[PDB]
RNA sequence: GUAAAUUUAACUGUUAGUCCAAAGAGGAACAGCUCUUUGGACACUAGGAAAAAACCUUGUAGAGAGAGUAAAAAAUUUAACA
């Protein structure tokens, strides 16, 4: 009850075109990391473009499941601003670790995971549903793994001191990934 | 693009963990370095190959023997995939001029000054 | 779009640098 | 102003290179000794005294 | 059409043998 | 055995090359060390103070 | 740490780039595709990867019915009580 709906809960509209970079989906994302006024969101776990066709059926989907009293949804991904010539079209690039959308409300990750999971399959890259706990456990157990990890050979020490020569077959960016991040795709298993 | 990489000096800094693992001793460093080169300079870097050969190191399975002095040392971080460092030992001090002629380096990296080629009394 | 192919330097690298769970000597579930 | 605030700042020491090292003469930095007859002792309040009423 | 190349297990342990060697390389030249 | 004789002794007169020219820059080094404290205190005071002091 | 460097006197030939790794810029975030840059390999050998220009090992100058090594062999079968 202490929670309360904003005046407009469903998802807005996302423009085709604004108004008015392969690298651009690389790597780690550097922001919307952090749930902001909202318990559950979903989670980006690989690297890809989003045109608006995919907002369209993300803001049909959330809203409709949605019920507009018990739950708001916020977007957290811009306005489609990349050209894309075959302008032939306008994509959002994500990067890996990004939270695309955010649920908030009075209601439980089972009862929002249900059709957040389900638009997140549709997604163009690996995102999975998530919420505060789930999320922190998921970067707890990471930290843990990385803690009492038995192996005395990580992928950083051995990139970092250029062992066996091996920065001839890495990339400069592998230094800063440290072999977590394979081109767009992420390894969460990686440690 | 590929170029020279630039190790972080804290790899270099060896903890006191390294130091029971390796038998090493901070307070008395030691002087020499056994070098040997264990890989090919083939599908390697061309300042890689300039290294091996300025420590004259082009023929592999050669103990050369250098200097632990700074200068010494940067060229051998270069080329530090590529060869095996090892101290240089003198259980019996350094070769005096008699001595000379009857030395040998063995294999656990110390440098005897009498080679009798005889079997060790019981 | 599809998972490149690896320098076969890079995927022994990754193989050797996998991790490597800790395994108690006693496993939990057989202790009081 | 911003000149006689430039020449304050350019007379301060400064751990970037400047020209006053390279061009500044190089002196002990211990202060001169002193070899010569003492000064000769003034009365200050005496003397601003009569030097305000001048 | 390049077919897919898979590390045994000889191979791994090979490339240890030499991480081994650079450890100490490390070591050594630290002081 | 000729040939490992030679090579063996060509790598002791090395080991002793090496050994002392590290050494005699270590002596040397040292020595510039002390001769600076020593340059230090030759300057000390050439004339004795004798202004304002007593 | 090394042994090459510049200059002078003469003179000749080669140079229509392929693949791999890396960073960009175009194509379709296709091509054994377009362009540039860094490094490697390939017209110098051999071993290995099934055959194998381009990956890995290794450099190449002979004889031996000796020896130590290098790279070098892919894994995996997916719950339930009422």
């Amino acid at each position: 009850e202490d929670v309360s709906i904003p005046e407009k809960p469903k998802l807005r509209f996302i423009e085709r075109a604004p108004l008015v970079n392969l690298s651009d989906i690389r790597g780690p994302s550097t922001e919307a990391t952090e749930f902001t006024e909202g318990n559950f969101a979903i989670l980006a776990l690989g690297g890809g473009y989003l045109h608006w066709g995919h907002f369209e059926m993300m803001r049909l989907t959330i809203n409709r499941s949605m019920d507009p009293k018990n739950m708001f949804a916020i977007w957290r991904v811009p306005a489609p601003f990349k050209p894309i010539t075959r302008i032939d079209h306008y994509v959002t690039p994500v990067k890996a670790g990004r939270l695309v959308v955010e649920m908030g409300g009075r209601c439980e990750f089972e009862e929002v995971q249900g059709f957040l999971d389900q638009v997140a399959h549709k997604l163009p890259f690996a995102a999975k549903a998530v919420s505060r706990g789930t999320l922190e456990k998921m970067r707890k157990d990471q930290e843990e793994r990385e803690r009492n990890n038995q192996n005395p050979w990580t992928f950083e020490r051995i990139a970092t001191a250029n062992m066996l020569g091996i920065r001839k077959v890495l990339s400069p960016y592998d230094l800063t990934h440290k072999g977590k991040y394979w081109g767009k795709f992420y390894m969460p298993k990686r440690v | 693009k590929f170029t020279r990489s630039r190790i972080p000096e804290k790899v270099f800094q060896a903890s006191p963990e390294d130091h029971e693992k390796y038998g090493g001793d901070p307070q008395n460093p030691h002087k020499l370095h056994i070098v040997t080169r264990i890989k090919s300079t083939r599908r390697r870097p061309y300042w890689e190959k300039d290294i091996i050969k300025m420590l004259g190191l082009e023929k592999a399975h050669t103990p050369q023997v250098h200097k632990n002095i700074p200068s010494v040392n940067a060229k051998l971080k270069v080329v530090k995939h590529l060869i095996r460092i090892k101290p240089l030992k003198l259980p019996q001090g350094l070769p005096a001029e008699e001595n000379m002629s009857n030395t040998c380096l063995k294999s656990t990296g110390e440098l005897v000054v009498q080679w009798h080629l005889k079997p060790v009394e019981q | 779009r599809h998972r490149r192919v690896m320098h076969f330097q890079r995927q022994k690298l990754m193989a050797v640098t996998e991790y490597i769970p800790p395994k108690p000597a006693i496993h939990p579930s057989c202790l009081p | 102003r911003y000149r006689r605030r430039a020449e304050q700042e350019a007379q301060a020491p400064h751990w970037w290179r400047t020209y006053r090292e390279y061009f500044g003469e190089k002196t002990d930095p211990k202060e001169k000794i002193d070899i010569g007859l003492p000064p000769p002792k003034v009365s200050r309040t005496q003397q601003l005294l009569e030097r305000k009423q001048a | 059409h390049r077919r897919p190349r898979f590390v045994s297990l000889r191979a791994k342990q090979n490339m240890i043998r030499r991480l081994e060697i650079e450890a100490e390389n490390h070591y050594w030249l630290s002081m | 055995q000729l040939r490992r004789k030679a090579e063996r002794e060509t790598f002791a007169r090395r080991v002793v090359l090496l050994s002392q020219e590290m050494d005699a820059g270590l002596q040397a080094w040292q020595l510039r060390q002390q001769k600076l404290q020593e340059e230090q205190r030759k300057q000390e005071n050439a004339l004795k103070p004798k202004g304002a002091s007593l």
